[PDB]
């Protein structure tokens, strides 16, 4: 249903760009968030694209002005593009439906910032 | 039995046809209809305060908030008495729109009638936005066509 992949061990200041492959079902309903969550805590919304087109982004403010989120609607896939990374942004990711019921989660991808 | 209707009309080519219909007096209201000419997908959904149209819908000014809390999803407790949550159109842009709520009300403090529905332009994010703009309005987006709330029975 939904399947993340790109994340890693990147040095302070370093990039990463997370891609999900989400079903065609759940990516129809043109609202897709990224989520990050840290150990025992909730995941928190992070970025989200919804609306017509090419979609349009909005960010938590903790990542406003560093992460951008986009989408491809042929492939059914969102993708975040993380840059100027600091260690506060070490959290396992996660891509899922917003404005709604949430789907079932899936592996989610680590992200790790550290020199 | 009060009984509700809004025909909503905008700018662009985003038009639909909403009812409402609560059988008891502070019980659940139950909202349905047809909005069509939007992309597939969320759309907010909210009734804002005021039932103006002089200057488009933005003259509705923000969502229907008598208590004064925070933006938030239909099923949140803090939440706008107008916060409906998200309708969803299909692929040929043609939303079924099928509520129940008991936080908006036909009568009483929580009266909707007189007031604006409106539908928007992109999803609602229910508040978990993480910005100052999702406690307010969700990050919806742009009014596409909004009506007044008028008697219907
Ligand atoms: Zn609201």
């Amino acid at each position: 249903q939904l399947q993340e992949s790109g994340g890693g061990l990147v040095q302070p200041g370093g990039s990463l760009r997370l891609s999900c492959r989400a079903s065609e079902t759940l990516f129809s309903l043109y609202a897709m968030g990224w989520y990050r969550q840290a150990p025992g805590k909730q995941p928190e919304l992070i970025a989200t694209i919804s609306g017509g087109g090419e979609g349009t982004g909005n960010y938590a403010d903790p990542v406003k002005g560093r992460f951008t989120i986009s989408r491809n609607n042929a492939d059914n896939m969102v993708f975040l593009q993380m840059n100027n990374l600091k260690p506060e942004d070490t959290a396992v990711y996660y891509c899922n439906v917003y404005g709604t019921n949430l789907a079932p989660w899936g592996q989610g991808t680590q992200v790790t910032v550290s020199s | 039995a009060t009984k509700a209707v809004c025909v909503l009309k905008g700018d662009g080519p985003v038009q639909g046809i909403i009812n409402f219909e609560q059988k008891e007096s502070n019980g659940p209201v139950k909202v349905w209809g047809s909005i069509k000419g939007l992309t597939e997908g969320l759309h907010g959904f909210h009734v804002h305060e005021f039932g103006d149209n002089t200057a488009g819908c933005t003259s509705a000014g923000p969502h229907f908030n008598p208590l004064s809390r925070k933006h938030g999803g239909p099923k949140d407790e803090e939440r706008h008495v107008g916060d409906l949550g998200n309708v969803t159109a299909d692929k040929d842009g043609v939303a079924d729109v099928s509520i129940e709520d008991s936080v908006i009300s036909l009568s009483g403090d929580h009266c909707i009638i007189g007031r604006t529905l409106v539908v928007h332009e992109k999803a609602d994010d229910l508040g978990k936005g993480g910005n100052e703009e999702s406690t307010k309005t969700g990050n919806a987006g742009s009014r596409l066509a909004c009506g007044v709330i008028g008697i219907a029975q």
